[PDB]
RNA sequence: UGGUGGAGCGAUUUGUCUGGUUAAUUCCGAUAACGAACGAGACUCUGGCAUGCUAACUAGUUACGCGACCGGUCGGCGUAAC
């Protein structure tokens, strides 16, 4: 029951905000002590490569960005309740990692 | 009251010609403690007219490749120069600066109308802003150039240049170039 | 005999003066809201050089603060803003005491109960919100509340059955009961969206005005039409004189002061002597407030100026 | 320079001749009613329409717009 | 009893904490006169000379500076001090006194209250800087 | 009066003079010969540089705690000029920083931290704050 | 030991990409439209969207549990952690890839380029697309490379909307003379609140609700409740 | 750049324009054309503002306690309002 934390990590913002909000309101209605979403610095993966395969042109470059948005929600609740509240909330395009102490 | 480097007053300074009276800023409402303002005075047209003339001097001082963004050093060059000026002549340096810019500004320039290779120029009038621009540019190039490879420093070279320029001495680079530009306008007409 | 004269013009706010609020307790203190997201408290020095001086400015209401009102004691203040939240201010120090966070869209009007224990607030939500003192939402009415926006909501100050009045942009002036929240009257006279509804100082007459520019008088005791007062342009504000027994509305560039036994033109307030900005449209009068003693009128204009109109008796 | 495109013009016009009685002279009221009136794609587009609606509502009193 | 505001230039940020006291002036625990770029010492003395020490009498301000470069920090701290004073003379004094301060500060230099918004522009491929391009050789 | 209240240039010269006068600072055998970094072209001009470096090191360790040999090597770094190759940031000498910290440990002015770094001792804080006292007194 | 979030999200990207490339080269003949992968620590499910599922399953669901044994043997996750599901495509007309594959396998049937491409246009416009663009390039006739573009309805080229309003497919057809390039571009319908097409409208579109005819009252009357 | 209409046996042309106006075939207004479609614009990402909102021992401040050194300095440590 002690200090389970839940790390929600995704590339989409909307889906991550929706699922995390659902976990929070799902926990709040049960009268459980919850520490709110801790938004960490957004990880931006940059790749800059030549457009051309051959290498004859005006030396143009692509700029490929990949965004990683990470949220932490913390609970002071029993593991039995934590298991089912973590079980019910599934979404394609979010990764959830639960840790205790 | 407000005094330049907290030791030079801006009330005892006096403008000669009415033409430049609204194109040399140094006066009651433009009185600043340091040249260094970091304003947006080159944002649009006729905004640099409201730039303090001391700031225009120290900005046009950091010109050549090695000193492009080395303002903090031009401010102390101008500070030392102003002290040298006061020691040599006796009176307010800001008056000497204004006198130098008043004298140094070319009144009639020559414009290119024709083809390239051949020289054919029409003599035309110079705007009060362009007079101030060329005056500052000529003073700095004279200072710079004069002290490039010899022992006297930039500070006392700038002082010497402004002493000569203010009292219209033939030795000043700025006076020689003005004289030549007006003589070329006189040659065309 | 009794004509209005411009005594001075307080200049503080930097935007449209949306609402002015006064109290009988403090006669040297008025509280005016504006479109610079600021509510300024005035010290009425009544000097020759200027009538008032900016004293304290409440800040933090993000978007335009539309309505402002203060309690019976000169200690609290309530406001409703376009950010969609109400703020209850501590007037002494000038800090927010409580935040009501319920509405969705822009809050247009708020009202303070006579006993100072109940709050009613109208928005663009198509709903009225009943808040209590501590600040939790009590009752959100959605039983055909309004088809369009709710422009003005007010209380009826009397010892009789306490009732609230609510006009909207659906042409309806609707009357609710607190603790019951059912309709007694839905009045249908106007032809145009409504801006203001004001109750009498006694608490017997209701005055509704808007785009139509024809102020219509009802009676709360029966629920029937009495008069149709024919105004000029759009009515921005109605207010009853607490002593003189007059009705003062707001035409766009002028303020009309009228008698209720004569039904005649008593006065016309227009301040335009210079013709420098005569090519442009005149500056609109938005807010109307009365002084403590009911001898003076406070007019809020869209040119960022609050004017005082002193009744010069002979 | 900045010229209002056929999109904001067309939209603004049909808004006037549908909800003339709803609109007035103030930009912010027209901006707020334009949200409720039309399903509009973005804030900028709504601001530009609200602005040109304001501009038309000025000159409608001056004379009859074609 | 106290207020806390930030002055910002480029990526420099200087947060001034203003409380009541004996006219104390400290930035990162150091006096103004002991700040490293002494050439621009007057730029820090701008707000205190313009208003006069008498206004600072009943005010202790503690400034902390982070990010940016030397001169940017100087513009952040000198902005922060003035914004802190006007914020304090807004909250715990009449608005008239705040106006009497504001008008003087704005009339001298608008930079003291309003932040310079421009930032270091993004660099593009095909050149060394944001505008400049590499040398283009014909034959 | 505190180290932060005085000028940080004069303070080092005063503390260096104190460290010389004490006459119990273990100077290495190679002070006359060795440079002070990878990127310096000549040996330092002043004969008593070890005392000024020791003084500087103590002052740095006063201003923030938990400073190792690597940090001290990062403090006294500068611009390596590589002839025709462009100039890059080069770090200081590790030995000089280590011998200075060893020599100051010798005075019981600095001691090792449980966390891993080196902090100034209350004896050190006394000496440094005293030196600041008379440096302030000399104006 | 576990890998970083950055490397993990990349790894999932390559997994998706390689799986797609494998599935395309396997189920091209059965009009493989797309794939959807949902991952659960209990067991990860792979969902294949193809034109004719009856075929991709195989004789009594034989081929599906060849494909299952492949991905299990290859990627190295444990057996009983994957079930390859084959769901039917909602509308095969508004899938660029499906139409591109159909055009490729009817061209391999030895049909004229004009009739084949027009057949695909007619079907895509019949299915209910906003507009279609079919391009075929290479040795169409003779020894010189040529290109034939065929367009119908509305087709947008610039801005963000292109990303989520038009879907494209690029396919290589092997002929005896050489190789032909098929480019199929389909603009979808508004489809509010649906799976067919995008939810948000185009950002240059302004929809205005019709006013209700309000009867203006002349005589004042007050209805009592 | 089509559709239908107009002008030429025809290739073709008009629409797609005299004149103002815009960064813009961008608009206004003329009008044998009228209705449209792509590009432009809209759009998406990024900079600049919020002492308003939701939050935070993997971010900090303010206050208090204890300590080190002379009411002051601390990126010396531990709790509470945010």
């Amino acid at each position: 029951i002690h200090r389970i934390r839940i790390t929600l990590t995704s590339r989409n913002v909307k889906s991550l905000e929706k699922v995390c909000a659902d976990l929070i309101r799902g926990a709040k209605e049960k009268n459980l002590k919850v520490k709110g979403p801790v938004r960490m610095p957004t990880k931006t993966l940059r790749i800059t490569t030549r457009k051309t395969p051959c290498g004859e042109g005006s030396k143009t470059w692509d700029r490929f960005q990949m965004r990683i948005h990470k949220r932490l929600i913390d609970l002071h609740s029993p593991s039995e309740i934590v298991k089912q509240i973590t079980s019910i909330s599934i979404e394609p395009g979010v990764e959830v990692e639960v840790t205790i102490a | 009251d407000i005094k330049l480097f907290g030791k030079w007053s801006t009330d005892d300074v006096q403008i000669n010609d009415i033409s430049l009276q609204d194109y040399i800023a140094v006066k009651e409402k433009y009185a600043k403690y340091l040249p260094h303002s970091a304003g947006r005075y080159a944002a649009k047209r006729f905004r640099k007219a409201q730039c303090p003339i001391v700031e225009r001097l120290t900005n046009s001082m950091m010109m050549h490749g090695r000193n492009n963004g080395k303002k903090l050093m031009t401010v102390r060059i101008v500070k030392h120069a102003f002290e040298i000026i006061h020691l040599l002549t006796g009176e307010n340096p800001l008056q000497v600066l204004v006198n130098a810019i008043i004298n140094s500004g070319p009144r009639e320039d020559s414009t290119r109308i024709g083809r390239a290779g051949t020289v054919r120029r029409q003599a035309v009038d110079v705007s009060p802003l362009r007079r101030v621009n060329q005056a500052i540019w000529l003073l700095c190039t004279g200072a710079r150039e004069a002290a490039f490879r010899n022992i006297k420093t930039i500070a006392e070279c700038l002082a010497d240049e402004l002493i000569n320029a203010a009292k219209g001495s033939s030795n000043s680079y700025a006076i020689k170039k003005k004289d030549e530009l007006e003589r070329v306008a006189k040659s065309n007409r | 005999t009794e004509q209005m004269t411009l005594r001075g013009t307080l200049k503080g706010h930097n935007g449209w003066v949306t609402q002015i609020a006064t109290t009988p307790q403090f006669p040297d203190m008025i509280l005016s809201a504006s479109r610079d997201k600021t509510i300024i408290m005035w010290k009425l020095t009544r000097d020759e050089t200027n009538y008032g001086i900016p004293q304290r400015a409440l800040r933090g209401h993000s978007h335009f603060v539309s309505d402002v009102v203060i309690s019976s004691d000169g200690q609290f203040a309530l406001s409703g803003s376009w950010d969609g939240t109400l703020r209850l201010w501590d007037l002494t120090t000038g800090t927010t005491t409580r935040r009501f966070v319920g509405h969705t869209k822009d809050v247009l009007s708020v009202a303070f109960s006579s006993d100072n224990r109940q709050i009613v607030s109208g928005s663009r939500d198509k709903t009225i919100k009943l808040w209590n003192t501590l600040g939790v939402c009590k009752y959100t009415v959605q039983d055909e509340s309004h088809s369009e926006w709710v422009s003005c909501v007010r209380f009826s100050p009397n010892s009789s059955n306490p009732i609230i009045v609510s006009c909207g942009w659906d042409k309806l002036v609707k009357v609710w009961n607190l603790a019951n929240c059912k309709l007694k009257t839905n009045h249908i006279g106007h032809t145009g969206y409504l801006n203001t509804v004001t109750v009498s100082p006694d608490g017997s007459l209701c005055a509704s005005g808007g785009k139509d520019g024809q102020a219509m008088l009802w009676d709360l005791n029966e629920g029937k039409h009495l008069y149709t007062l024919d105004g000029g342009d759009i009515i921005n504000a109605l207010c009853f004189s607490p002593n003189r027994y007059w009705l003062c509305a707001a035409t766009g560039p002028s303020i009309k002061i009228w008698d209720l036994e004569g039904k005649i033109i008593v006065d016309e307030l227009k301040q335009e002597v210079i013709s420098t900005s005569s090519k442009a449209e005149p500056p609109q009068c938005t807010s109307l407030a009365w002084s403590a003693d009911g001898q003076t009128l406070f007019a809020g204009y869209t040119d960022n100026l609050v004017r005082v109109w002193q009744v010069t008796i002979g | 320079g900045r010229v209002r495109t056929k999109t904001v013009k067309k939209a603004a016009r049909v808004i006037i001749e549908k909800y003339y009685t709803r609109l007035g002279n103030d930009f912010h009221t027209n901006k707020r009613v334009c949200e409720e009136i039309a399903i509009i794609p973005s804030k900028k587009l709504r601001n530009k329409i609200a602005g040109y609606v304001t501009h038309l509502m000025k000159r409608i009193q001056r004379g009859p717009v074609r | 009893q106290s207020v806390q505001v930030f002055g910002r230039k480029k990526t420099a940020t200087a947060v001034a904490h203003c409380k009541r006291g004996n006219g104390l002036i400290k930035v990162n625990g150091r006096p103004l006169e002991m700040i490293e770029p002494r050439t621009l010492q007057y730029k820090l003395l701008e707000p205190v000379l313009l208003l006069g020490k008498e206004r600072f009498a009943g005010v202790d301000i503690r400034v902390r500076v982070k990010g940016g470069g030397h001169v940017a920090q100087i513009y952040a701290i000198r902005q922060s001090i003035s914004k802190a004073l006007v914020a304090y003379y807004q909250k715990y004094v009449d608005e008239a006194s705040k106006k009497e301060i504001k008008d003087i500060l704005i009339q001298y230099d608008r930079t003291l209250l309003v932040a310079d918004p421009r930032r270091c522009e993004s660099k593009k491929f095909g050149g060394p800087g944001a505008r400049a391009r590499y040398q283009k050789s014909y034959r | 009066v505190t180290v932060k209240d005085v000028n940080q240039q004069e303070f080092v010269r005063a503390l260096a003079a104190f460290l010389k006068k004490s006459g119990k600072l273990k100077v290495p055998e190679w002070v006359d010969t060795v440079k002070l970094a990878k990127h310096k072209e000549l040996a330092p001009y002043d004969e008593n540089w070890f005392y000024t470096r020791a003084a500087s090191t103590a002052r740095h360790l006063y201003l923030r705690g938990g400073a190792g040999v690597g940090s001290m090597t990062k403090i006294y770094g500068g611009r390596q000029r590589n002839g025709v190759m462009p100039s890059h940031f080069s770090r200081g000498s590790k030995s000089v920083a280590r011998r200075v910290l060893q020599a100051l440990e010798g005075l019981k002015m600095v001691e090792k931290d449980q966390d891993g770094g080196r902090k100034l001792t209350p004896q050190g804080q006394r000496d440094l704050d005293r030196i600041a006292g008379q440096v302030a007194a000399a104006n | 030991v576990q890998i970083s979030k950055k490397r993990k999200f990349v790894a999932d990207g390559i997994f998706k990409a390689e799986l797609n490339e494998f599935l395309t080269r396997e189920l091209a003949e059965d009009g493989y439209s797309g794939v959807e992968v949902r991952v659960t620590p209990t067991r990860t499910e792979i969902i294949i969207l193809a034109t004719r599922t009856q075929n991709v399953l195989g004789e009594k669901g034989r081929r599906i549990r060849e494909l299952t044994a492949v991905v299990q043997k290859r990627f190295g996750f444990p057996e009983g952690s994957v079930e390859l599901y084959a769901e039917k495509v909602a509308t095969r007309g508004l899938c660029a890839i499906a139409q591109a594959e159909s055009l490729r396998y009817k061209l391999l049937g030895g049909l004229a380029v004009r009739r084949a491409c027009y057949g695909v246009l007619r079907f895509i416009m019949e299915s209910g697309a906003k507009g279609c663009e079919v391009v075929v390039s290479g040795k169409l006739r003779g020894q010189r490379a040529k290109s034939m573009k065929f367009v119908d309805g509305l087709m947008i080229h610039s801005g963000d909307p292109v990303n989520y309003y038009v879907d494209t497919a690029v396919r290589h057809v092997l002929l005896r003379q050489g190789v032909l390039g098929i480019k199929v571009k389909i603009m979808l319908p508004w489809d509010p609140t649906g799976k067919i097409g995008p939810k948000k409208p185009l950002p240059d579109h302004v929809s205005i609700v019709e006013p209700k005819d309000e009867i203006l009252p002349t005589t004042p009357i007050s209805e009592q409740k």
